[PDB]
């Protein structure tokens, strides 16, 4: 009948008898309280994972079911806390005091439901928002090796993310406990806090929590959607989630596959990532971006997991350590990182200049790979290297400190039109940031046309403006 | 007929018990349809293949849909035949999802349309004809260089971020506006986004009249994906078999068919083998690629695109699929990352098709002296780089200049960049193209700047393009 | 009540209680026996259980060798998880897995503390973090990944590549300065090492300050994985009860989840990565996530880790990672070369090297260093494919610097008296940056490059190229 007694324990896994009018997926409660999934039907037993301590349980027990699925409460007051991949606070400060519920499991947004995407997404760092544009609704995965400025890119496009109406979620997946409250003190005193979520999946929490966090993180951010408010959603690591996935899944005896990882890999990922979307005008005009971050050992990008992940995402942003300590930060691999709603996703301005910017470093790309053992060369060789160089001494920028869109298009500007031909390499650091000072005193008009305008303004202004900076500079 | 109660969900993965002992073959198409009872209870609507008979009356299935909410000892009813997809005049210019339920808001197909079993035994030797047709498609590289067949099957081949999809679509608009053909349209796991985009784009063109799309999405179950290009194959099969013409079938991606494959087998409990694939990978890619064979009726002539994970030509997929091809063209990125649109490289992509006896004489001696000049040109380009331009002779700095202006001209904006760039777009004839390599091959054109030929299409246009620059 | 023993095989017992009671997972189970015949062996054996079965069988863990079981023994039930005695009583002795004393210098009587080993972590509420430095006087350490307070700190290496030196160098630094309580707990290290560790600490005097815990590698696995556990609990109680500040050392934590796999081979479970059990970041995580400073008390931890192959793509260091602060890697290509100790200064980076911690100075200093490394590091390729003779002027500068700076990290330890014979310094970080300073602006040209080998501080190095003869 309906009730049933447990016929097995182990591992966080529980096997019981009776219960033949489950269902999968269903939440199944304890003697001792805690709550768990079934997820396997067989002939005469039941698949159960434990969603909490499970030491306490013992053969004999009487397990019961609840009769519904996992909902995870949903509401405005949740924005600045800290919350578990259930429903419960880990913050103290009490309840969250949430408006009402949804189910985790549910469809995503076919087509004819959605619309192209046309609204930038600002991080405030020049190389990506130059050259790697993102738009609202692209899910765009961000892949690199262990501290190699991964978290530091998300970080700082959450900071800036204050320019913009968007909320932005983080999740935190099988990730020690000190590290997430470090990253919430470093988002509370930039400030950011009051428009942010963070739910965390402690790596000692067990792992069904850890395989149900994503689908925690996308139902609020698919509520403020569903509400018509921009939403930006993080996942810390997705790795993590397939480890947690194999091992809960291999404990059940589900047969393997390629890396002993189950079947049902890809359909999970899949499932996830599919609700990342940009609803049409008739909806809302609401949007949900992702920007998923994949770990990899020695940048073997194309182990199961990063091909999986760069089949299912809109792009990648590649990030090596050599490059980070070859003194180029943040080390964004422009070659190998494609984007493919780049011609949509900016300002007109943005564009125009961009275009020459990815001319000039594709040139240099391929000129500075064996230029250098030659030590003399023709003049126009010279030329085109020292473009190169100034090309990538400008990227450089300090961090924790977004830039605004007008001033990364400004000096954008000044390096395509080769102004800093005099400069020498080391000035050009000092020059950015001496250029950004004078045109905030000075040329705030420029800033006044394009925030107004949204187009590059008029080009004896700006190149006045730039000259007359370039007077003052030694 | 008799009715089969459920004893295991593992997923995707469902069983099935017909105690009276009258089952199905394999591959049919089992119905569940459910209505709660209680409030505890849910409502599902699902598809089900069966794969395998396991004895004691009982078989295994895979799910078409999500499995989520099923209950042990709900009825399932069996059809009798594999999925059948409506065909028909009924399916031009709809969405169609992989059991061939419309998915556009515009209508549902009645009970009136014929239905085609998807599944079906391949064409006979005798029937299949040999004849070689060519396709015109008014790209000057693919039409100079790399000539599609009737009834061949044409891959296209590159990395991430080159403009593969823009090359289909843009195609398939190229030769509903100047042929006119039907053509049919699958996308095995697109990404929504992208199907959304490529169906406004698509109406906008006023092209979906002419053609059929269907699509299995990616939050799916693999069987579904799997299956889709299969119910794809059965719309342009009708098309072919009843109305007797050249039809076209597009495919979105292989590389996710062989990935939903591989899947199925893993969920299935077969032994792995190769780089994690399924044991029969070889048999499958086979049968999808060998139903499409052009009969002495039909072409069914197909382009399809595949990703190559890592930049190597030798992932099983790939390989497999690189068996089949009558013609092969691949994107690099540096091509795309290049001013030069499209990105094909043109050294290394071949048709069998470009003996000279096929496309005639002229064609294959100015292509040859095209690949030529390429040639040296790539070659002298690293001593360029150190000593210059200046260093070398006058045989090779002529040579050079030719083959910069060739390397330009090869690119021609197209009527899909509207949105991109905002530019119309050209059509060029093969016999124009050839006039125009054959005249830039003789050096009628040394005295024009080089930044002319960047974009246009005919050559006169890079005569106006001259003039406008100044 | 008691249960009988049905199965043995090898560290893995089968207990099972038909009298109607089941312990609980973690319970402790008691063997005692007494030899009825000269065949017979006496046996004391102590039981955890890990799994259950259906008929009140269990399986469970030995703690110690299984030989002489025999089926039908029965088995006592403790009731409660293995209990460690922890208190002010236990700083100088030192204890086996069990709890029970090693030394024969005494015992400890039932009146002391005892508290299981099995607990949830802190939560969330209760952490706290600063970024205050950690000297060590350790030149690599102090100006290339400064050691934080409270922070993790982990040693990565292979095999014979001076993993140890470090430990024993740190711990007589700290240990002869800090007033912390210090809890010592090898895992699976030689006894050798413990004996020699126990001898200098007595000279040292410390041990009034120490509490120690022993695992052999020799010992069953349960030892080996129960010990660390055994050493944190008590470190627990210093930290909390007694609002202490203490420190936990502990030796290749990674015999911690050999073990486990061990262990997990037999009891069933499916096999996953390479050969490690499925269950591998949960248990790893539970044991790291322990290991966490309150604001109650805070615990500055380092451990080494080591690797299987000299691979860091393995598994469990991968999965050990993440669960760091502060990182210093270990090349067997350092220890070749002759330059010790082997940390590698390209890939040990701590949290703490920001501008504001420890100063601007430092981080450019830092920073330059690195950039100046990694640019040698690929002068080498380009030397080897190229020659030596075909870089630039400038290029010629950078190696000639950069040769002297990885020299120069290279430090006299104290330890090393006994191996090789040299006294041994203790290095201030302001003298670090301001020689690294000094000769990153080629103030010491004409000095040869081995005067940089293995000196304190650069005093030492100008007096050694004396010795010279420059
Ligand atoms: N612009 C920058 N300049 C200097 N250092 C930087 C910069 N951006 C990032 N970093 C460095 O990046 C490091 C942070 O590590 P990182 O963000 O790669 O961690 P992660 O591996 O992604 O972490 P997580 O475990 O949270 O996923 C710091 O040591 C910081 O100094
Ligand atoms: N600073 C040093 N100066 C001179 N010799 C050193 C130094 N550090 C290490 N060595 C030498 O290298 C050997 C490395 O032994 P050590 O015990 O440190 O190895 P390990 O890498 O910790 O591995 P294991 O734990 O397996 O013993 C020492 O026995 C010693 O001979
Ligand atoms: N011929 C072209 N004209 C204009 N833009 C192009 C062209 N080829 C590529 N692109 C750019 O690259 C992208 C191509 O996307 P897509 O065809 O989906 O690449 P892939 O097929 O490699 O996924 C477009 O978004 C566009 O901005
Ligand atoms: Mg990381
Ligand atoms: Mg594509
Ligand atoms: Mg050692």
């Amino acid at each position: 009948s309906d009730v049933g007694t447990v016929i097995q324990v182990g591992d966080g896994i529980a096997r019981a008898h009776g219960l033949d009018n489950v269902m999968s997926g269903e939440l199944v409660e304890f003697a001792n309280g805690v709550m768990g999934m079934a997820l396997n039907l067989e002939e005469n037993n039941v698949g159960i994972v434990i969603l909490g301590p499970y030491t306490g349980i013992k053969e004999g027990d009487e397990v019961r079911r609840t009769g519904r699925i996992m909902e995870v409460p949903v509401g405005e007051a949740l924005i600045g806390r800290v919350v578990n991949p259930l429903g419960q606070p880990v913050d103290g400060l009490g309840p969250v005091e949430t408006t009402e519920t949804r189910p985790i499991e549910s469809r995503a947004p076919g087509v004819m439901d959605r619309r192209s995407v046309h609204e930038p997404l600002q991080t405030g760092i020049k190389a990506i928002d130059a050259l790697v544009p993102i738009g609202r609704g692209q899910r765009e995965l961000i892949i690199g090796d262990r501290q190699t400025g991964k978290t530091s890119v998300a970080i700082d496009t959450i900071i800036n993310q204050k320019d913009q109406n968007m909320i932005s979620i983080y999740v935190a997946i099988g990730q020690k406990e000190s590290t997430v409250r470090t990253v919430v003190e470093t988002l509370r005193k930039h400030g950011a806090l009051d428009y942010t979520i963070v739910v965390t999946a402690s790596a000692s929490q067990p792992a069904p929590l850890l395989f149900l966090a994503p689908y925690a993180g996308v139902a609020m951010g698919e509520y403020f959607m569903y509400k018509g408010k921009h939403v930006l959603v993080v996942y810390d690591d997705l790795s993590k989630q397939a480890a947690a996935y194999r091992e809960l899944s291999l404990l059940l005896r589900r047969p393997p596959g390629r890396e002993a990882y189950p079947g049902d890999i890809f359909y999970l990922h899949s499932r996830l990532l599919e609700r990342a979307a940009k609803l049409s005008d008739a909806k809302g005009g609401g949007s949900l971006t992702a920007l998923p971050f994949v770990e990899t050992q020695a940048g073997d990008i194309s182990a199961y997991i990063p091909t999986n992940v760069i089949s299912i995402t809109d792009g990648q942003i590649f990030l090596q350590s050599d490059l980070f300590f070859s003194g180029v930060r943040p080390a964004i691999n422009a070659g190998l990182s494609v984007s493919r709603v780049g011609g949509a996703a900016q300002i007109k301005a943005m564009k125009k200049v961009a275009g020459t910017l990815r001319l000039d470093l594709a040139a240099y790309r391929e000129l500075e790979a064996f230029a250098q053992f030659g030590s003399d060369l023709d003049k126009a060789t010279q030329a085109k290297l020292a473009r190169g160089a100034r090309t990538v001494e400008v990227l450089k920028q300090d961090l924790h400190q977004p830039i605004p869109v007008e001033k990364q298009v400004l000096i954008i500007y000044a390096l395509t039109r080769g102004f800093l031909d005099d400069i020498p390499v080391e000035d050009v650091r000092r020059f950015e940031k001496e250029f950004y000072l004078f045109l905030d005193q000075n040329g705030q008009h420029l800033l006044e046309h394009i925030r107004t305008t949204k187009d590059l303004p008029n080009e004896d202004d700006l190149n006045k403006a730039i000259e007359a900076f370039k007077k003052t500079f030694v | 007929m008799t009715r089969g109660r459920v004893i295991q969900v593992m997923g995707p993965v469902v069983d099935v018990k017909f105690e009276n002992g009258h089952l199905p073959a394999i591959y049919n198409a089992l119905k569940i349809q459910h209505k709660a009872r209680n409030e505890n209870e849910v409502d599902i609507d699902l598809t089900l293949e069966v794969a395998l008979h396991l004895g004691d009356d009982t078989v295994r299935t895979i799910a078409m849909a999500s499995t989520d909410g099923l209950i042990r000892g709900m009825e399932v009813i069996d059809t009798g035949a594999p999925i059948s997809v409506p065909v028909g005049e009924v399916t031009l210019g709809r969405v169609f999802n992989v059991l061939g339920e419309p998915i556009d808001l515009e209508g549902d197909i009645p009970a009136d349309a014929r239905r085609d079993p998807i599944h079906r035994p391949a064409p006979k030797f005798e029937e299949l004809a040999t004849e070689v047709e060519i396709l015109e498609t008014g790209i000057k590289v693919v039409d100079l260089l790399a000539p599609y067949i009737k009834g061949g099957k044409i891959g296209l081949f590159g990395g991430a971020g080159v403009g593969k999809t823009v090359l289909i679509q843009e195609l398939i608009h190229n030769i509903a506006q100047e042929h006119g053909g039907i053509s049919v349209f699958a996308g095995v796991g697109e990404r929504t986004r992208e199907g959304n985009d490529l169906y406004h784009e698509m109406k906008d063109s006023g092209v979906i009249s002419k053609t059929a799309m269907v699509f299995g999405q990616m939050n799916e179950p693999p069987g579904a994906r799997m299956r889709v290009a299969l119910t794809g194959l059965t719309m342009a099969e009708y098309f072919r078999d009843e109305q007797g013409q050249d039809v076209l079938l597009f495919i979105d991606n292989i590389f996710r068919f062989t990935q939903a494959g591989s899947e199925v087998s893993a969920l299935l409990g077969r032994m792995p083998s190769a780089v994690g694939y399924q044991p029969t990978l070889a048999t499958e890619m086979g049968q999808l690629q060998e139903r499409i064979t052009s009969t002495a009726k039909g072409s069914i002539t197909s382009i399809q695109a595949i990703y190559v994970p890592a930049d190597d030509y030798t992932d099983p997929a790939p390989a497999t699929t690189f068996s089949h091809l009558d013609a092969t063209t691949n994107l690099e990125r540096k091509l795309a990352e290049m001013g030069i649109y499209p990105a094909v490289d043109p050294l290394a992509s071949t048709s069998r098709a470009l003996a000279p006896e096929i496309v005639g004489e002229e064609h294959y001696q100015v292509a040859r002296k095209v690949q030529q000049t390429l040639q040296r040109y790539k070659e002298l380009q690293d001593i360029i780089a150190i000593l210059g331009m200046d260093e070398l002779s006058d045989e090779d700095k002529l040579v050079v200049h030719r083959a910069r202006r060739i390397q330009f001209f090869l690119s021609q904006n197209f009527h899909v960049a509207e949105q991109f760039t905002g530019q119309p777009g050209s059509y060029v004839p093969v016999k124009e193209t050839v006039r125009g390599f054959k005249e830039i091959l003789e050096g009628k054109y040394d005295h024009l700047p080089e930044d002319a030929f960047r974009l246009v299409g005919r050559i006169e246009e890079v005569v106006e393009k001259a003039k406008a620059m100044g």
